[PDB]
C-alpha cells in the first residue's frame, strides 16, 4: 500500500500507518491490568510461559523504591526503556534526593518515545508501558502506548484480549478508592483471570503482581508473596 | 551515492545528462589568438524588463584569469565563487607569483571540486577559462565531468557544432592578432537571433597586460563595422 | 453461515487417521504407530496418507509384500521419511 | 475553465445564435477578473422574493389547485 | 524507497559490478608497456587528434608520477586525474617516509590497496580506470606493472591496455623476444604493434605519444620522445617496411 | 529478491552464502600436518609468455612461521594478508613470544566476521588457509571461510576442485605415509597433481620445515618428486 | 525513473524539480509587482485577507530585511517565512563582518546562492518562495532584484511575481518601452494601475500592502493606509 | 517488509522473525538444569574427519562457573560468547565475586539487538548462590530461565521428548543419559565421542570437558 | 498525487507538498478547539473525548503551559504536539535567558513555526502532526493569539478555531462580537461554542478544558478555575 511502508510517510486518509502498526505490537502481548486506589497502585500481570519446563518469563520490571513498570509487547526495546526510565529517576535522586514524580517521568518517556516516530530509519518504540507510582498525589497509573501518546488512569488494561479486563474494570471502577489492599489486588485478580480463555485459570506460577503504597515502597510478589492474594478467588473463569 | 555517481556498465548516464543540459543555448565562443584569448558570449535577457550591467557572463577569477561559462548559471556562479576562492589559496599559499598562466593550467587542475566530487547532483554548466602570465596565452575548457582540454577555439552553445565548424572554417588559426575578437563576434553571429547590440553581447579579453570585461562602449564600437 | 475449520490434527486425531489409513495396505496395528504419530507434530492427514503410502513403497522395495508384521520397517520407514520432509 | 468559455467569445458571436447564463448562488466569490467589459459583464440582481412576488408566486402555485 | 548502490555479489557469487566496469576500461582508450634491457617504454594513442587543440599540457595518457617510474591510464579521465594525484601523493609521502625512492611493486601496491578498497565498503563506485607502470627500482631493475580497476595487478613485461588491446598482445606475443630485447628494438616493436591496432596505416607523429624510461649514470631519465624523434622513428619503421614487402 | 546482508525469510544470509561460493573461482589449495613439516600447494596453470611469475604470490608468509593460501579473489585476499601481518606483528610488539597459528587465524576469521556484519562492508569474498608450527613444536593448520569461521583441518582442500580433493585426501590420509617430510611432501603431490592435467609444472609447492624460513619449492625438485611419485606409481601393476 | 521525484537531471537534459519548484510559487493565489524609478523603487502585492478573525496587522507579505532593504515575498508563506529570516541574519552578518551595510545585489547573490546549494544536493528540497528585494544604493540609485527557487538572482526596473505575473511584466513592459522616466509618483500610480489591471477590484486600499524607498527618504517605508488612499485618489482622477 | 526496522502490518516487525529461525539451520543442543548442577549437551556433526573434533567446539566455558551452548551461526555465537567474557570478568573486577549467570544472560540480551540481529541462541549454564541454573536466550534479545531446554534444528521434537522424560528431583547421572538417548534419537548417525561434546556444571567444580574420550563411560551405557 | 507523495523533499507536479497536505488532514481529523481574544486578553478552549472513562480526570490535556505568560492549545497527533510543545518551553526559557524578561509571543509564534517548517522541509524528517494557538497577555502589547498548522506560519487571530470542525465553530466565532467583551463573558461564550459544536452526537461525552490569560490574571497563564467555570460550563449548556 506504499504509504504504510515507512514511519515518516504520511497516509493521504490522515494519520500515518508505521504507528498504527505499532500499537499491534502491544497488543500481541500477555494481558496485564494496573489499577490505582486512595492510597495503592497494584499492578497484575500475566506472566506468560514458554513450556512447562521454562519459566513463565518476566514481567512487572522494577525501576525504583516507588515507581514500578509492567511491559506488554515488544520485549527488545523494552529493557532498553526499562534502562531509560531507571537512569532518570537515578538521575532525579542524584540531584535533589527527591523521588522523581511519575508524571514527569511519563512526560520524559512520552518526548523520549515521539523522536523514533518522526526520524527516518527509527521504528517507535512497541512497548506498552503500565507504570505504577506513588507521588506525593498518591498512586497514580499510566499507560504509555508506542505511538508515545501517553495517558493516566483510574484502572487500564493492556494485551491479549485485554478488552474483557477493560469493561470488567469500568463496571467495577466506582468502588476501586474504597478497597483493602487485598480487596484491590482481587479486583485486580478477577480483571486479569476475565481475561484468558476458560481453560485457563490464575496459578502461583503464571501471575505477577506490583504494589506501591504510601508506606509500602514497590515490590514484587509471586508464587508464594502471591498466593496470600490469590486466596478468596471467587473463581468463576 | 554522494559524489559523481550513476555509471552503468560502460557509461556515465548522470554525466551524459548532464552535458545534454550544458548543451544550453548561450553559445559563448571563445578564441585563443596569439596575443591573448578572448571569451565572447550572448546575453539575450527575456523581455526589456531585465538588466544588463546588473549580472554577467564573463568573470576575472583573478587578476588575468577571465570565465565565461554554458547553461546553469546558478551552478556557473558558486562555480566561480568557488575558483576565485582556489585561485585566491593558491597565491596565498605560493607567494606573489602573479600566478595567472602558471596558475591557469593549476586552477584547471583544480577544478576537481569541480566535478571529481559533484556533490550528488552534478554541475551543469561547462565553462571556458583564459590566462596570459606566462608570455603565453591559454585557453581551457572545463566541462561538466571531465578536465582541462586546452582548445584553441570552440563554442559550447545551442549551436556549438556549427560555431566550432565556423571556428575551424574561418580558420581560427595561429597568426591572427589579438583583435580575432572581431572573429569571435562572427561566431556568435552565426549563433544569434537577433540584431546583437552592446549590452545583448558580452565579451572579456585577456591579454598579457591582464584581463578586463569589455565595456559596452567597446563592444559596440567593434560591433559597429562589422 | 457457519464457518468452520480444523486442519490441526492433535496426537489423537493422528494416531486415528494412522488408523483408518492402515485398515489399507497389508499392514496391521500391532505397530507401535503411536510413537511416530507423536514423532510428526501436526502432520495433517495428507502426510499420513503420504506416510503410509512411504511404508507400502519400503516394502515393495524389501520386496516383502508382508506389511502387518512388518512393524520395525514401518517405524524405520516412516522416521526416514519424517526426517526427510523436514530436512532433506 | 471559465477563461476558456471566456476566451471561446470569439466563437463567431455575429454568426452564432448563442449565449451562456451563469446561474450561480452567491456573486461573493466569483473571481472579479470574470467580470470586466468582454467577460460576462452583465449581473442582474435575483434574491429571495419579497412580499409582492412571494404573494404573486404563491398566487400561481395555488392556480392550478382548484378548491 | 531510497536508492542504494551495488558494491554486492551474484546468486552465482560474481562481482558483476566490478567486471562491467573492468570491461569498460577496454573500451576508450589505448596504452602498452613493453619492457627491455637498459630501458622500458611507454606508447599511448592519441584519441581526439582534432586540430583546434594546442597541446600544451605536454602530456595527456603518459603521466611522470614520480622520479623513478610513470604511468598511463586508460579510463574515466575524472578518476584518472584524481588517481595519478592520489599516486604521486603515495609515491613523495615515501620519500618523505624512508628519504628513498619508492620501489615500484609497493607503489603499484598502495593504488590498487585503494582501488579495492574502493570496490569493498561503502556506497562507492569502484574507481574505472586502468593503468600501466613503467620503473625503475634498486632491488628490481626495470619493471612494469598493470593494474585493473579490480584492484588485481600484475607484473607484466609486455603488454596493451586499450580498445584492440587483444590484437596488441596477440601482436607483442608473436613479434616479443626477451633478453636481446633492447631499447631500440622495443621502439620498433611498440610502433609496429601500435600501427597494426590503429587501423590507419602510416600513423601520424601526433597520434602516437611515446615515453621511453632509461638509466643513465645514477640517474633514472624519463623521456618523452617529442614529435621529431618519434616520426624518425616512424620513418626507420616505414623503410623496413618497404624492404620486407619488396623483397619477396 | 534480497540479496542484502539481512536475514532472508526462510533464514541463512544470502549475501553471505555468494561470498563462500564465490570461492570456487579461484585455484585449488591443498596443505598437511605430519608433525615434522607443514606442506601446503597451490597448482597455477595460467601464465602468459609476457606476464613475471614473481608476483602471482598465491602463498605467502607472516610472521615466518605462518604462511597462508589464496583462495577467491586475489585483491581481498591481498587485503586479508596486509592486514593479518600488521596484526601479527602486532602480537609480536606486544605480549612478546611470537604469534600463534590459531591466535592469527582467530584474527582473519574476527576480520571477516566484522566485514559481512552491517550492510556497508562488502564480505570479502576469499576463503583461506593458515598453516605453519606454533611456538610449542606443534605444526598446525586452519581453514577459513569467508563468512566468519575457522576450524583446525589435517587437510584443507579449498578452491576448485575442493571436493573431490578432500574426498581423495580423506580416503587415504595415511599417518603412516605422513611419517617422514618427504613422505609429507609425495603425499600433497599426486593429490593436488591428481586436480586438473599438473603436467608440466602447474603445481605451485610451499614448504614449512619446523623452524626453517617458509621454503618454496624449487621446479627442479618439483619435477623430482613428480619422477618419484611416478616411480611409485609403478611396478602397481 | 525518478528523474521527477528527486532533484536530479533529466535524461533529457533538464530540471524538472525545481522547474516544479517555481509552479508553487505561483500556487498560493497572489501577485506582487516592482517598479524601479527615475530615484525610488516601489512594489506593492494585494492583501489576500480571508475572513476579519484574523489580524490585517500581521498577514503582510512585505518586510524589512535591513534598514534600507525591503523584501516581497510570494508562496508558501512558511518558506517565505524562512527565506526573510535567512535574509535578515544574512544582512545583520554582513553588518558585522564588513562595516558598511549590504547592497541589495550582494544580499541577494547570496540568498540566491542558498538557493541554489538547496536545489544541490538530495537530502533537502528548494523553498517554494520566489523574493522580490529592494532598496537605494549610492552610485545606483534604486534597485530591484529577484531571488528564484533556482539560484537564479536578476530582475531590474520592472518586475513581477505570482500567479498572474506574466500580464504584468507585459503590461509594465508596454510602460517602460514608452520612454518617460517615472517620478516619486508615476512609479507608484504604475505599480497600482498594473496590479489593478492585473486584478481588477479597482483595489480599495485595503487590500494592498506598498513599500516604497525613495532615494532622499531611505528605508523601507510600508506606506500606511492613509498613503495608499492618498495614491489611489491621486490616481482615480 | 524487508526493512530491518519497520514493523509488520499486522503484529510484529519482520526480519527478526527471519533470525530467530537461524536455529533452524543452527545445529541441536540440549541443557538440563538439575539440582544437582547443569548438564549440556550437543553434537558437533563433523563432515569430514579430516577436521580435527577439537576444533569444532558448540560448548565454551564463558568462566569458572558459566557455561554456554551455542546454536546457530558459529561466527556471531563468537562475538557474543566474547562479549560474555568481557562482561564477566568487567563485573568481577567491580565486585570481586562471581557475576550471576541470569546477570550475564541479561547483559548478553541486552547486547543481542542494538547491525542486523544476531542468529544465534544461547544456552548458559552455572551454578550460583540460587544453586545451578539453566537460561535459554534467543537471537532477538530474550531470555528465559529454563529447566530443561532444547534448541537447534530438531529442538520441536527434542524439546518435546525432555517434556515428558524429564522431573524435577533428578541428578546429573539420569540428566546426561537422558539428554545422550535424545540427542541419538534426534540425530541422524550414532553418538561416538569424537561427535558429541558434553559438558558438566557443578556447585563445587569449575566446568570442564567431559572425561575426554573417556566420556564413553556414559556411551556405553546409552 | 501516488507517486510524489512519498516524501517531504519531493515537489509535486504542480509545485505542491503533499506530505504536509496529508499532514493537515490529521489536524482536520482529530478533535478541535478554539481560542478568543476578549478586550484584555485571551481564552482558550478545547473539547477532550474521554475515550474511556477507565482515564482518570482530564489528562493529555490539549492545553499546556509553555511559558508563565504563554499558553499552547494543541489539536491533531497529540504525542508530536506534546514534544513540539516542549520545544516552545526550551525556546521560551532560552530567550529569557539570553534577552531577559519574557518573549514576545509575536516572536515566539514565528521561532516555533520557523522550526515547525524546518521539519517540513527535509526528507528524512515528516511534518508535525498539529496545529495550535498560542496565545498571551500583557499590559505592553496587549492581548496577542497567533495560530500555527502542520506546516504554515504563525498568524494574527481575533479568534480562531482548529480541529474536526473548523468552519463550524467559526461561523459563530465571528458571529461573536469580540474587542468589546471581558474574558469573563468570553469564557462563557467559548464553552457555548464548544457544546454547540458537536459532542455527543456521533462521539462520547467531552470535557471542556478552558485556558485563560489577561490583566484579570495580571499575565501569567493559567487554566480556569475549573470549580467555578463549571457554572459556565452550566450557562454553555442551556
Amino acid at each position: 500500500n506504499q504509504y504504510d511502508n515507512d514511519v515518516t510517510v504520511w497516509s493521504p486518509q490522515g494519520r500515518i500507518h508505521q504507528i498504527e502498526y505499532a500499537m499491534e505490537a502491544v497488543k500481541q502481548g500477555s494481558a496485564t491490568v494496573g489499577l490505582k486506589s486512595k492510597t495503592h497502585a497494584v499492578l497484575v500481570a500475566l506472566k506468560r510461559a514458554q513450556s512447562e519446563l521454562a519459566a513463565h518469563q518476566k514481567k512487572i520490571l522494577h525501576v525504583d523504591n516507588h515507581i514500578g513498570i509492567s511491559i506488554a509487547g515488544l520485549t527488545a526495546d523494552a529493557r532498553l526503556l526499562c534502562n531509560f526510565m531507571r537512569q532518570e529517576c537515578l538521575d532525579s535522586r542524584f540531584v535533589f534526593d527527591r523521588p522523581l514524580p511519575v508524571s514527569r517521568l511519563v512526560s520524559l518517556i512520552g518526548s523520549k518515545t515521539q523522536i523514533p516516530t518522526q526520524r527516518y530509519g527509527r521504528r517507535p518504540y512497541g512497548v506498552g508501558l503500565l507504570i505504577a507510582g506513588y507521588d506525593d498525589m498518591g498512586p497514580h497509573i499510566f499507560q504509555t502506548c508506542p505511538s508515545a501518546n501517553y495517558f493516566d488512569c483510574r484502572a487500564m488494561s493492556i494485551g491479549a484480549r485485554s478488552q474483557s479486563a477493560r469493561t470488567y474494570l469500568e463496571r467495577h471502577m466506582s468502588e476501586f478508592m474504597e478497597c483493602n489492599l487485598n480487596e484491590l489486588v482481587k479486583h485486580g485478580l478477577r480483571a486479569l483471570r476475565e481475561t484468558l480463555p476458560a481453560e485457563q485459570d490464575l496459578t502461583t506460577k503464571n501471575v505477577s503482581i506490583g504494589i506501591v503504597g504510601k508506606d509500602l515502597e514497590f515490590t514484587i510478589y509471586d508464587d508464594d508473596d502471591v498466593s496470600p492474594f490469590l486466596e478468596g478467588l471467587e473463581e468463576r473463569p | 551515492f554522494s559524489l559523481t555517481t550513476f555509471s552503468p556498465s560502460g557509461k556515465l548516464v548522470q554525466i551524459e545528462y548532464a552535458l545534454a543540459a550544458v548543451a544550453g543555448g548561450a553559445p559563448s565562443v571563445g578564441i585563443k589568438a596569439a596575443n591573448g584569448v578572448v571569451l565572447a558570449t550572448e546575453k539575450k535577457q527575456k523581455s526589456i524588463l531585465y538588466d544588463e550591467r546588473s549580472v554577467h557572463k564573463v568573470e576575472p577569477i583573478t587578476k588575468h584569469i577571465g570565465l565565461v561559462y554554458s547553461g546553469m548559471g546558478p551552478d556557473y556562479r558558486v562555480l566561480v565563487h568557488r575558483a576565485r576562492k582556489l585561485a585566491q589559496q593558491y597565491y596565498l599559499v605560493y607567494q606573489e607569483p602573479i600566478p595567472t598562466a602558471q596558475l591557469v593550467q593549476r586552477v584547471a587542475s583544480v577544478m576537481q571540486e569541480y566535478t571529481q566530487s559533484g556533490g550528488v547532483r552534478p554541475f551543469g554548466v561547462s565553462l571556458l577559462i583564459c590566462g596570459w602570465n606566462e608570455g603565453r596565452p591559454y585557453l581551457f575548457q572545463s566541462d561538466p565531468s571531465g578536465a582541462y582540454f586546452a582548445w584553441k577555439a570552440t563554442a559550447m552553445g545551442k549551436n556549438y557544432v556549427n560555431g566550432k565548424t565556423f571556428l575551424e572554417k574561418r580558420y581560427n588559426e595561429d597568426l591572427e592578432l589579438e583583435d580575432a575578437i572581431h572573429t569571435a563576434i562572427l561566431t556568435l553571429k552565426e549563433s544569434f537571433e537577433g540584431q546583437m547590440t552592446e549590452d545583448n553581447i558580452e565579451v572579456g579579453i585577456c591579454n598579457e597586460a591582464g584581463f578586463r570585461r569589455l565595456t559596452p562602449t567597446e563592444v559596440k564600437d567593434y560591433l559597429a563595422a562589422i | 453461515d457457519r464457518k468452520i475449520e480444523f486442519s490441526l490434527p492433535d496426537l489423537e486425531g493422528r494416531t486415528h487417521i494412522f488408523k483408518i489409513h492402515a485398515r489399507s495396505m497389508s499392514v496391521e496395528r500391532d505397530i507401535r504407530f503411536e510413537l511416530l504419530a507423536r514423532l510428526c507434530p501436526n502432520s495433517t492427514g495428507a502426510e499420513i496418507r503420504s506416510v503410509c503410502t512411504e511404508a507400502g513403497m519400503f516394502a515393495i522395495r524389501a520386496r516383502r509384500k508382508i506389511a502387518t508384521e512388518k512393524d520395525f520397517l514401518e517405524a524405520v520407514n516412516k522416521v526416514i521419511k519424517s526426517y526427510a520432509k523436514f530436512s532433506a | 475553465t471559465l477563461m476558456e468559455l471566456l476566451n471561446q467569445m470569439d466563437g463567431f458571436d455575429t454568426l452564432h445564435r448563442v449565449k451562456m447564463i451563469m446561474a450561480t448562488n452567491r456573486p461573493d466569490t466569483l473571481d472579479p477578473a470574470l467580470l470586466r467589459p468582454g467577460r460576462l459583464d452583465r449581473k442582474i440582481h435575483i434574491d429571495l422574493p419579497n412580499e409582492q412576488a412571494r404573494l404573486d408566486i404563491l398566487k400561481i402555485h395555488a392556480g392550478p389547485i382548484t378548491k | 524507497r531510497y536508492d542504494s548502490r551495488t558494491t554486492i555479489f551474484s546468486p552465482e557469487g560474481r562481482l558483476y559490478q566490478v567486471e562491467y566496469a573492468m570491461e569498460a576500461i577496454g573500451h576508450a582508450g589505448t596504452c602498452l608497456g613493453i619492457l627491455a634491457n637498459d630501458g622500458v617504454l611507454l606508447a599511448a594513442e592519441r584519441r581526439n587528434i582534432h586540430k583546434l587543440l594546442d597541446e600544451v599540457f605536454f602530456s595527456e595518457k603518459i603521466y611522470k608520477l614520480n622520479e623513478d617510474m610513470a604511468c598511463s591510464v586508460a579510463g574515466i579521465t575524472s578518476d584518472a586525474n584524481v588517481l595519478t594525484n592520489e599516486l604521486r601523493l603515495i609515491a613523495q609521502r615515501y620519500l618523505l617516509q624512508y628519504q628513498e625512492p619508492i620501489p615500484c611493486e609497493q607503489l603499484v601496491t598502495a593504488l590498487c590497496d585503494i582501488k579495492q578498497a574502493y570496490t569493498q565498503f561503502g556506497g562507492k563506485r569502484p574507481f574505472g580506470v586502468s593503468l600501466l607502470y613503467i620503473g625503475w627500482d634498486k632491488h628490481y631493475g626495470f619493471q612494469l606493472y598493470q593494474s585493473d580497476p579490480s584492484g588485481n595487478y600484475g607484473g607484466w613485461k609486455a603488454t596493451c591496455i586499450g580498445n584492440n588491446s587483444a590484437a596488441a598482445v596477440s601482436m607483442l606475443k608473436q613479434d616479443y623476444k626477451e633478453g636481446e630485447m633492447t631499447l631500440k628494438s622495443a621502439l620498433a616493436l611498440a610502433i609496429k604493434v601500435l600501427n597494426k591496432t590503429m587501423d590507419v596505416s602510416k600513423l601520424s607523429a601526433e597520434k602516437v605519444e611515446i615515453a621511453t624510461l632509461t638509466r643513465e649514470n645514477g640517474k633514472t631519465v624519463i623521456r618523452v620522445l617529442k614529435q621529431k624523434e618519434v616520426e624518425q622513428l616512424i620513418k626507420k619503421h616505414e623503410e623496413e617496411e618497404a624492404k620486407a614487402e619488396r623483397e619477396k | 529478491d534480497r540479496a542484502i546482508t539481512v536475514f532472508s525469510p526462510d533464514g541463512h544470509l544470502f549475501q553471505v552464502e555468494y561470498a563462500q561460493e564465490a570461492v570456487k573461482k579461484g585455484s585449488t589449495a591443498v596443505g598437511v600436518r605430519g608433525r615434522d613439516i607443514v606442506v601446503l600447494g597451490v597448482e597455477k596453470k595460467s601464465v602468459a609468455k609476457l606476464q613475471d611469475e614473481r608476483t602471482v604470490r598465491k602463498i605467502c608468509a607472516l610472521d615466518d612461521n605462518v604462511c597462508m593460501a589464496f583462495a577467491g579473489l586475489t585483491a581481498d585476499a591481498r587485503i586479508v594478508i596486509n592486514r593479518a601481518r600488521v596484526e601479527c606483528q602486532s602480537h609480536r610488539l606486544t605480549v612478546e613470544d611470537p604469534v600463534t597459528v590459531e591466535y592469527i587465524t582467530r584474527y582473519i576469521a574476527s576480520l571477516k566476521q566484522r566485514y559481512t556484519q552491517s550492510n556497508g562492508r562488502r564480505p570479502f569474498g576469499i576463503s583461506a588457509l593458515i598453516v605453519g608450527f606454533d611456538f610449542d613444536g606443534t605444526p598446525r593448520l586452519y581453514q577459513t571461510d569467508p563468512s566468519g569461521t575457522y576450524h583446525a583441518w589435517k587437510a584443507n582442500a579449498i578452491g576448485r576442485g575442493a571436493k573431490s580433493v578432500r574426498e581423495f585426501l580423506e580416503k587415504n590420509y595415511t599417518d603412516e605415509a605422513i611419517e617422514t617430510d618427504d613422505l609429507t611432501i609425495k603425499l600433497v603431490i599426486k593429490a593436488l597433481l591428481e586436480v586438473v592435467q599438473s603436467g608440466g609444472k602447474n603445481i605451485e609447492l610451499a614448504v614449512m620445515r619446523r623452524d626453517q624460513s617458509l621454503k618454496i619449492l624449487n621446479p627442479e625438485e618439483i619435477e623430482k618428486y613428480v619422477a618419484e611419485i611416478e616411480k611409485e606409481k609403478e611396478e602397481n601393476e | 525513473g525518478f528523474d521527477r521525484h528527486i532533484t536530479i537531471f533529466s535524461p533529457e537534459g533538464r530540471l524538472y524539480q525545481v522547474e516544479y519548484a517555481f509552479k508553487a510559487i505561483n500556487q498560493g493565489g497572489l501577485t506582487s509587482v516592482a517598479v524601479r524609478g527615475k530615484d525610488c523603487a516601489v512594489i506593492v502585492t494585494q492583501k489576500k485577507v480571508p475572513d476579519k478573525l484574523l489580524d490585517s496587522s500581521t498577514v503582510t507579505h512585505l518586510f524589512k530585511i535591513t534598514e534600507n532593504i525591503g523584501c516581497v515575498m510570494t508562496g508558501m508563506t512558511a518558506d517565505s517565512r524562512s527565506q526573510v529570516q535567512r535574509a535578515r541574519y544574512e544582512a545583520a552578518n554582513w553588518k558585522y563582518k564588513y562595516g558598511y551595510e549590504i547592497p541589495v545585489d550582494m544580499l541577494c547573490k547570496r540568498i540566491a546562492d542558498i538557493s541554489q546549494v538547496y536545489t544541490q544536493n538530495a537530502e533537502m528540497r528548494p523553498l517554494g518562495c520566489c523574493m522580490i528585494l529592494i532598496g537605494i544604493d549610492e552610485e545606483q540609485g534604486p534597485q530591484v532584484y529577484k531571488c528564484d527557487p533556482a539560484g537564479y538572482y536578476c530582475g531590474f526596473k520592472a518586475t513581477a511575481a505570482g500567479v498572474k505575473q506574466t500580464e504584468s511584466t507585459s503590461f509594465l513592459e508596454k510602460k517602460v518601452k514608452k520612454k518617460f522616466d517615472w517620478t516619486f509618483e508615476q512609479t507608484v500610480e504604475t505599480a497600482i494601475t498594473c496590479l489593478s489591471t492585473v486584478l481588477s477590484i479597482d483595489f480599495k486600499p485595503s487590500e494592498i500592502e506598498v513599500g516604497v524607498v525613495t532615494v532622499e527618504n531611505p528605508k523601507f517605508r510600508i506606506l500606511t493606509e492613509a498613503e495608499i488612499d492618498a495614491h489611489l485618489v491621486a490616481l482615480a482622477e | 517488509d524487508r526493512g530491518v526496522n519497520t514493523f509488520s502490518p499486522e503484529g510484529r516487525l519482520f526480519q527478526v522473525e527471519y533470525a530467530i529461525e537461524a536455529i533452524k539451520l543452527g545445529s541441536t543442543a540440549i541443557g538440563i538444569q538439575t539440582s544437582e548442577g547443569v548438564c549440556l549437551a550437543v553434537e558437533k556433526r563433523i563432515t569430514s574427519p579430516l577436521m580435527e573434533p577439537s576444533s569444532i567446539e558448540k560448548i565454551v566455558e564463558i568462566d569458572a562457573h558459566i557455561g554456554c551452548a551455542m546454536s546457530g551461526l558459529i561466527a556471531d555465537a563468537k562475538t557474543l560468547i566474547d562479549k560474555a567474557r568481557v562482561e564477566t570478568q568487567n563485573h568481577w573486577f567491580t565486585y570481586n565475586e562471581t557475576m550471576t549467570v541470569e546477570s550475564v544472560t541479561q547483559a548478553v540480551s541486552n547486547l543481542a539487538l542494538q547491525s542486523r540481529p544476531f542468529g544465534v541462541a544461547l544456552l548458559f549454564g552455572g551454578v550460583d548462590e540460587k544453586g545451578p541454573q539453566l537460561f535459554h536466550m534467543d537471537p532477538s534479545g530474550t531470555f528465559v530461565q529454563c529447566d530443561a531446554r532444547a534448541i537447534g534444528s530438531a529442538s520441536e521434537g527434542a524439546q518435546s521428548s525432555l517434556q515428558e522424560v524429564y522431573h524435577k528431583s533428578m541428578t546429573l547421572k539420569e540428566a546426561i543419559k537422558s539428554s545422550l538417548i535424545i540427542l541419538k534419537q534426534v540425530m541422524e548417525e550414532k553418538l561416538n565421542a569424537t561427535n558429541i561434546e558434553l559438558a558438566t556444571v557443578q556447585p563445587g567444580q569449575n566446568f570442564h570437558m567431559f572425561t575426554k574420550e573417556e566420556l564413553e563411560e556414559v556411551i556405553k551405557d546409552i | 498525487g501516488t507517486g510524489y507523495d512519498l516524501s517531504a523533499s519531493t515537489f509535486s507536479p504542480d509545485g505542491r507538498v503533499f506530505q504536509v497536505e496529508y499532514a493537515m488532514k490529521a489536524v482536520e481529523n482529530s478533535s478541535t478547539a478554539i481560542g478568543i481574544r476578549c478586550k484584555d486578553g485571551v481564552v482558550f478552549g478545547v473539547e477532550k473525548l474521554v475515550l474511556s472513562k477507565l482515564y482518570e480526570e482530564g489528562s493529555n490535556k490539549r492545553l499546556f503551559n509553555v511559558d508563565r505568560h504563554v499558553g499552547m492549545a494543541v489539536a491533531g497527533l497529540l504525542a508530536d504536539a506534546r514534544s513540539l510543545a516542549d520545544i516552545a518551553r526550551e525556546e521560551a526559557s532560552n530567550f529569557r535567558s539570553n534577552f531577559g524578561y519574557n518573549i514576545p509571543l509575536k516572536h515566539l509564534a514565528d521561532r516555533v513555526a520557523m522550526y515547525v517548517h524546518a521539519y517540513t522541509l527535509y526528507s528524512a524528517v515528516r511534518p508535525f502532526g498539529c496545529s495550535f494557538m498560542l496565545g498571551s497577555y500583557s499590559v505592553n502589547d496587549g492581548a496577542q493569539l497567533y495560530m500555527i498548522d502542520p506546516s504554515g506560519v504563525s498568524y494574527g487571530y481575533w479568534g480562531c478555531a482548529i480541529g474536526k470542525a473548523r468552519q463550524a465553530a467559526k461561523t459563530e466565532i465571528e458571529k461573536l462580537q469580540m474587542k468589546e467583551m471581558t474574558c469573563r463573558d468570553i469564557v462563557k461564550e467559548v464553552a457555548k461554542i464548544i457544546y454547540i459544536v458537536h459532542d455527543e452526537v456521533k462521539d462520547k461525552a467531552f470535557e471542556l478544558e478552558l485556558s485563560w490569560v489577561g490583566e484579570l490574571t495580571n499575565g501569567r497563564h493559567e487554566i480556569v478555575p475549573k470549580d467555578i467555570r463549571e457554572e459556565a460550563e452550566k450557562y454553555a449548556k442551556e
